């Protein structure tokens, strides 16, 4: 059962690039690097204040 | 209650009062060659009750110092009736057992013992290299027994209770069917040993299948009564006992 | 058809833990009699309050065949590219487990065991150190042949046996991945035998244990045409890996040290190591 | 050909590799299997096995086979101690070379409960208490009943029932320990004292045995296979 | 015929897990170990007793 | 065998490869993922996180603290200039070594907008005015406030919000900049100054610090993996 | 190209595998197929097929020929023995050189049951009964009629049907005898007898020739290849 | 398709036993007549009780594209790199199946064959000694050609022949993979002949036996242009393995040793060996 | 068109044993060897007599 998914864009304007992937081995740890997994989120640390705060109003009172 | 047990086989009962369980080999039953595990052809006897019943080999002594003892099978009962008869007379046989230790002491004396089966109990020679003759390990019904000290003597196999003979830990031998007579709770034991072996049949004098070990985890003690040793008792049937390739019988 | 669902998608996990409370009652798991020859049962919950634990640990890397599985040493030797000694010059091995203690050991925690095989060889050269070591060896090719009992043995490293025709060679040159090859279950019985307490003689007379059961044959191994002008010395390594295998009837692992091949032979050793009294706990 | 590229781990020999390789015997017709009885499938299956621990190994043992008895007396002074151990299943040597010893010692880390089975031998005439207990770890172990009775604990009466269960649960930082056991990876300690004492009546031995077993429960198991400390040669055999 | 199955897990959360395998030889004896059969069972050692025996209830009697 | 041909590159050993390896611990059980505060996927999140700009990194420094404390006065000459620094986030020392600079190094190539945050520590007492302002790069930077005010500025009046916020844009010819700084890729210069002046009532201290903040605005990005010039060794530890 | 890694076995050349290879002679247009009689398909057809055995191979032999001849005379004494020979069908020398010895050693293992004719070679005249018997194995051979009679055995009426079939049945312990024989794998003796005796009418001559002919049952087979110990050479041919 | 179904699902066992009891008839099984030329059917149950046995024995490998599928060495020859002896730096084989013993005597168990045939060469190369073996010598590459009847012969290493437009060649560099391939059924006749009693001329004159129908061509062996300083001694092993077999008319092994290539001549052989007495049955 | 086919058996009781080939070659003289036919006629040598003898009955008039 392969895997068929797209690559990480080159010099020349993008369908013709997708790769695939089959797994030889029976331990997960086998398996290439998560390259391109982009799920983010600064707000843990840019902003940990309890009460939510809006850019436009003033932050003290 | 279930201390009460009654077993019987061809023209022969045991009864006890005062038992434990019934354990019975892997979980399995004793039952007779299916066609498609065979591989001799010959029609086989199946004596039934002839020779599937209970045998009592002579009794032995426990005393305060003694160490433990073992019996080999099918040798132990190489001489019991027809059991033996057909051993003789056939290249093949295969069996089952019912193996019942009895010993009986009162509530006043304390003691324990393990009985063990061991499949396959190959031993080491007394002096490592020095080969020992079958006479070091088996010779019918008489029981041999296990020393403190180690074995000096060439022509013994290793004795030394602490390693079974086997070059193991004695305290490790529970992972073999087993039961244990603990003087202030039972006053037998019964193990019903299925057949095993790597091959579907095999020759019953050349081959000792297992060896039932009866060993003193802790030794026999009592105050100031008249009795002194306690007997040990042991019984056995063989269960769907078959033998195929008939010939002359073996001499010995 | 083209692709098939052999997916194990529901995999065995260990026991969870299930809360349990105060409880006063006639039940009491705790009290047995060790005497039926049976192992308790019990867990934390039936002796004392436990939380839920939903447990996800599991057994995989104790499987037999996964504790089995791993190439282990049981064999190795030299045989020189050039010598006087004709029997110098080439491998002779009856093949056999007892030879090496860590497999062994492993093995031998079994009574039977049932098993495909696969064998892989390491073979490695060094030049014998001498006076004049100068020389230009072209790289050297390796024969391993496979003997069954009873066939045509070589004598020398240039005889006729080795032209196997019918016997199971391997021919292998040095630079190259290790040589390697399954053997499937070849037993003449239903099971390997790893003891047997018995004798070869109806007359219970002969050979007494387990050696008496091994016939599985030889190994042999030489130089391809390597003569040398300068002697180089090759030394054979040879691994076993079972695989696709079945164990019955588990015995105590060995205690005693090894003292013979061929045979359970020992020196009593005590059952474990001493502290000074019954209640010493610490270290120092 | 087809286009290929080697990439590194090319033709190397990796022990615990997992390969398809060509068979030498083709065609080779097997023995067919038959049905032997105990089949084994898991080490732990052995390990769930009790066998007889060693608590009584001290110093001055004469008889090799004294390691197996727990000394038990009367008139002992109240509170007074039958026997410490250390929980260090796979280095104590308690439990070292045990059934459970042996399985842990071919790999490095381990987790779960573990049964230790306690059965009085003394005649059916004796009778007596005894608590029993597990101290998590901490700095110091227990040396007084009234330590050891703040930990996990059972109180054993004696009568038909002649063996006792106490069941050490897990109870760790971590999800495993090491076999190879540290400080960090600390397990406890169990003890054993009178609760009351061990009475008798006349005409009865005055001192007798107890025995321990120790096997695993069904939330145990291992993990990382390693080769054991316990054989080595000098010499090929033969 | 190719046969796909799961992979032992790894450092990451589960699907992308799963391998493919084919068999190269005649002979059952080449196929790779047989390393995710997981079937257990303690009780032919545990407790090999005829009578059955539930843990609430007392041993003897 | 399948008919191949190995193309080059076969065999060869690439850092940064991304293949398939066998395992050597074979079916080894993990152990069970716990969800932990504070999981980082992208090493921008911590670039996006403010950090104190040692922008008064001066010559004569006798206390290290001091670097952090901008200095401000009563009684300043009118349009005096407060500090003015070079943007070059990776490279020039006020920078360089905050979590910004420090993400930065581990790249070659920038690209985005930042936020410089002013944050004024005198008394509640004290007033003052300050224009904070950017100069794209051009061949002279501003030398009085009247050059600075032509560029990109915000004025900032003391009040109760303490701090304000200087975002520099992103201004350039080229999509990203180097991390190792020409003049091609320059980027200019931020510099502050007095706007009205630090008004103060009797009874309270004559001077005060400001204090400076950075970070990475979300248009913000890196690129081109490179080791650090921040770290080495002339010997294996130990 | 294609990412790949070699795995152990790569380059060997192992004896018995079995791939694929390029053609020589491609598009060689092979001579067309023709059905020539007697086609082989198992060794086992040929292994089923009878050969004289040598069943009278003693040491004074001047005649090789006579090694084909079972003597059979007149006034032989009661239950006399006619023969005794020992089941190693690939190993003793009675048996190794017939159809059915040579197919065994080209393998090491066998299993089956086995068909030993006996033919009597005298006049029409002659009569005669005798007992042939085969013995399981056991610690001693049958020295007397009366010890033969007691395994699987046959009797043998001479009349119009000049030959008679001993079948030897397979009774062992384990599925495969070795065809280099040991003890563990012994298989017993095959035996024969007069039952009542070779008795004669004037003018007929007074001894006679039996003959034995074996081979294998349906139920036989051979396991593992290997090459046979009875061909071998010092040098090239020429 | 993409996939095909050739699955051999229900695979051929060996005869069961069937259960036999006891019998009281006229019908008599046991008494035969051998003169027919026929060899009796009979089983164990035809004679005595049996009981059943579902028997699971297999006799595949025992067909003779196993027996004869092995590889087995034909041949073998040494050839220098360098020599004052032009024939002594290359090999001329004419292509044969009898001078090596054991691949004869298993194809002369049947008359006629015909099959395809893997040929696998292994070749390794030694420095000769000497009193200065100093050198550095690159990587050795050799070719191996077939020359079909009929085709220009080299007469020296470095000869026109060599260039082989048309002759199959293959070259080949140590330290690789043994070189193999796959020739196809080349007779002219529909079977190859292990035998052949009968002459090359009309006249019952010329050649006499099989040889008279050997004419598969020869190969021919050489380094490529590897002249050493100080000389190298190759030697090349040619491996036969037919595949695709089939066999006519079987005959009785070989049983004297064989002393000539190209003849069935033989030095008479006593039909096997003797014990004391037709009653001895023991060894000792 | 890759061929399936099953494998020969081996330790472990037998679905999962099969194995897949694909033929690289324009000769048939390449392909592998014919190690799975088992058909197989004893009686062109055994019994070659023109009118066929049921065992029960005798052999000669
Ligand atoms: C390794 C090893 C372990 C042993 C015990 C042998 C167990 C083998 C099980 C069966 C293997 O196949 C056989 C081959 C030949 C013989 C044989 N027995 C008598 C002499 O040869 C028996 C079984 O000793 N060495
Ligand atoms: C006895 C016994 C059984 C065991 C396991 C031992 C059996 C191991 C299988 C035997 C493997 O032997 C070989 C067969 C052939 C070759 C070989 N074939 C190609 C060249 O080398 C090498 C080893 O444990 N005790
Ligand atoms: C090997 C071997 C075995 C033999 C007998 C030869 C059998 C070959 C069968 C047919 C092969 O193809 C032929 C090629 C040439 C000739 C030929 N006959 C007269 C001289 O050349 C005949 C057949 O001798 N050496
Ligand atoms: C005669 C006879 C027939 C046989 C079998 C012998 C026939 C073997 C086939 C002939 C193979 O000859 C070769 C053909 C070409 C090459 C070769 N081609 C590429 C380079 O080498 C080598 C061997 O048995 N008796
Ligand atoms: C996934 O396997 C479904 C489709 C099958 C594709 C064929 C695989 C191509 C050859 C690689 C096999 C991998 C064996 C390690
Ligand atoms: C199983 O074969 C069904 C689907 C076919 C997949 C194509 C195989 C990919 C190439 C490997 C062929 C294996 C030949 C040894
Ligand atoms: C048969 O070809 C039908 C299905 C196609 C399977 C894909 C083949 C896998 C790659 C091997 C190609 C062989 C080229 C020599």
């Amino acid at each position: 059962g392969a895997q068929v998914s797209t690559q990480k864009t080159g010099a020349h304007e993008t369908s013709i690039i997708h790769y695939t992937n089959i797994n030889y081995y029976k331990d997960a740890a086998s398996n290439s690097a998560n390259r391109q997994d982009f799920t983010q989120d600064p707000s843990k640390f840019t902003e940990p204040v309890k009460d939510v705060m809006i850019k436009s109003l003033p932050a003290l009172n | 209650s279930d201390r009460v047990r009654s077993i019987t086989l061809g023209n022969s009962t045991i009864t006890t009062q005062e038992c434990a369980n019934v354990v019975v080999g892997y979980g399995r039953w004793p039952t007779y060659l299916r066609d498609d595990e065979a591989t001799a052809e010959d029609q086989p006897t199946q004596p039934d009750v002839a020779t599937c019943r209970f045998y009592t080999l002579d009794s032995i002594k426990w005393e305060k110092g003694s160490v433990g003892w073992w019996w080999k099978f099918p040798e132990a009962l190489s001489d019991m009736g027809l059991f033996g008869q057909n051993m003789q007379y056939h290249y093949l046989g295969r069996a089952g057992y019912t193996i019942h230790v009895q010993c009986n002491a009162s509530k006043f004396h304390q003691g324990c013992l393990l009985v063990v089966c061991v499949p396959e109990a190959e031993m080491g020679g007394a002096v490592v290299g020095q080969a020992f003759s079958a006479t070091a390990m088996a010779n019918g019904d008489k029981a041999y027994e296990f020393t403190s000290a180690t074995q000096s003597d060439q022509t013994k196999v290793q004795t030394a209770i602490h390693n079974a003979g086997m070059g193991v830990g004695v305290g490790n031998l529970t992972i073999y069917p087993h039961q244990w007579i603990n003087l202030r709770t039972n006053n037998s034991a019964t193990i019903v040993m299925p057949y095993i072996n790597s091959v579907p049949m095999d020759n019953m004098f050349r081959h000792y299948n297992f060896t039932l070990m009866v060993i003193p985890f802790v030794k026999l003690d009592y105050a100031d009564t008249a009795s002194t040793y306690v007997p040990i008792t042991v019984t056995v049937a063989p269960m769907c006992a078959e033998y195929n390739g008939l010939r002359l019988a073996q001499a010995q | 058809g083209d692709v098939e669902e052999a997916i194990e998608r529901a995999v065995v996990h260990v026991a969870d833990t299930m809360r349990s409370g105060p409880s006063n009652s006639a039940s009491v798991p705790a009290l047995t009699a060790v005497e039926t020859g049976h192992t308790s049962q019990v867990t934390p919950s039936d002796t004392m309050q436990t939380r839920h634990v939903k447990n996800y640990h599991s057994r995989s890397e104790s499987t037999v065949e996964n504790f089995l599985g791993r190439s282990a040493c049981v064999y190795m030797e030299e045989y020189k590219t050039t010598d006087n000694d004709v029997n110098k010059k080439f491998v002779a091995w009856p093949i056999n487990t007892k030879q090496m203690v860590q497999m062994r050991r492993k093995l031998e925690m079994f009574t039977y065991l049932r098993f495909d095989m696969e064998v892989t060889f390491v073979i490695t050269s060094r030049q014998d150190p001498g006076t004049t070591l100068a020389q230009d060896m072209p790289v050297l090719t390796h024969q391993i042949m496979y003997v069954p009992p009873g066939g045509p043995i070589p004598a020398k490293v240039d005889d006729y046996a080795w032209q196997t025709s019918t016997n199971p060679s391997i021919f292998w040159t040095e630079g190259n991945a290790p040589a390697r090859m399954s053997i499937p279950f070849i037993s003449i019985g239903n099971a390997y035998s790893n003891f047997y307490d018995g004798w070869s003689n109806f007359d219970q007379r002969g050979s007494y244990g387990y050696n008496t059961l091994n016939n599985l044959g030889h190994i042999y191994v030489r130089h391809v045409s390597g003569s040398s002008p300068h002697p180089i010395t090759s030394t054979i390594r040879v691994y076993f890996k079972p695989k696709h295998t079945r164990a019955w009837v588990p015995r105590p692992p060995r205690l005693c040290q090894y003292k013979k091949a061929f045979s359970v032979d020992f020196t009593p050793t005590p059952i474990t190591d001493t502290r000074k009294d019954i209640n010493t706990v610490t270290t120092v | 050909g087809l286009p290929t590229m080697n990439t590194p781990g090319s033709t190397q020999f990796l022990t615990s590799d997992d390969f398809q390789s060509p068979c030498a015997l083709p065609q080779f017709d097997v023995t067919p299997s038959m049905n032997i009885p105990g089949e084994v499938k898991n080490l732990m299956e052995i390990a769930e096995v009790d066998s007889v621990v060693p608590v009584n190994n001290v110093q001055d043992t004469t008889d090799q086979m004294e390691m197996f008895r727990i000394p038990v007396t009367i008139n002992a002074p109240l509170q007074q101690q039958v026997f410490g151990l250390r929980l260090q299943p796979g280095l104590d040597s308690v439990f070292k070379h045990t059934l459970l010893g042996e399985i842990l010692n071919y790999y490095a880390h381990w987790s779960g409960s573990m049964k230790l089975t306690f059965v009085f031998c003394g005649s059916a005439m004796a009778t007596g208490k005894f608590l029993i207990a597990y101290s998590p770890p901490g700095a110091n172990p227990p040396k007084t009943r009234k330590d050891a009775m703040l930990g996990t604990h059972i109180i054993w009466d004696i009568g038909l029932q002649s063996s006792c269960v106490l069941c050490v649960p897990w109870i760790s930082q971590t999800h495993y320990r090491l076999v190879q056991q540290d400080e960090y990876t600390s397990a406890g300690y169990v003890t054993c004292w009178y609760q009351t004492g061990m009475i008798v009546p006349p005409g009865t031995p005055n001192s007798s045995s107890i025995m321990c077993f120790a096997s695993a429960c069904n939330d145990f198991s291992v993990r990382m296979l390693r080769d054991t400390p316990f054989i080595s040669q000098d010499n090929k055999l033969q």
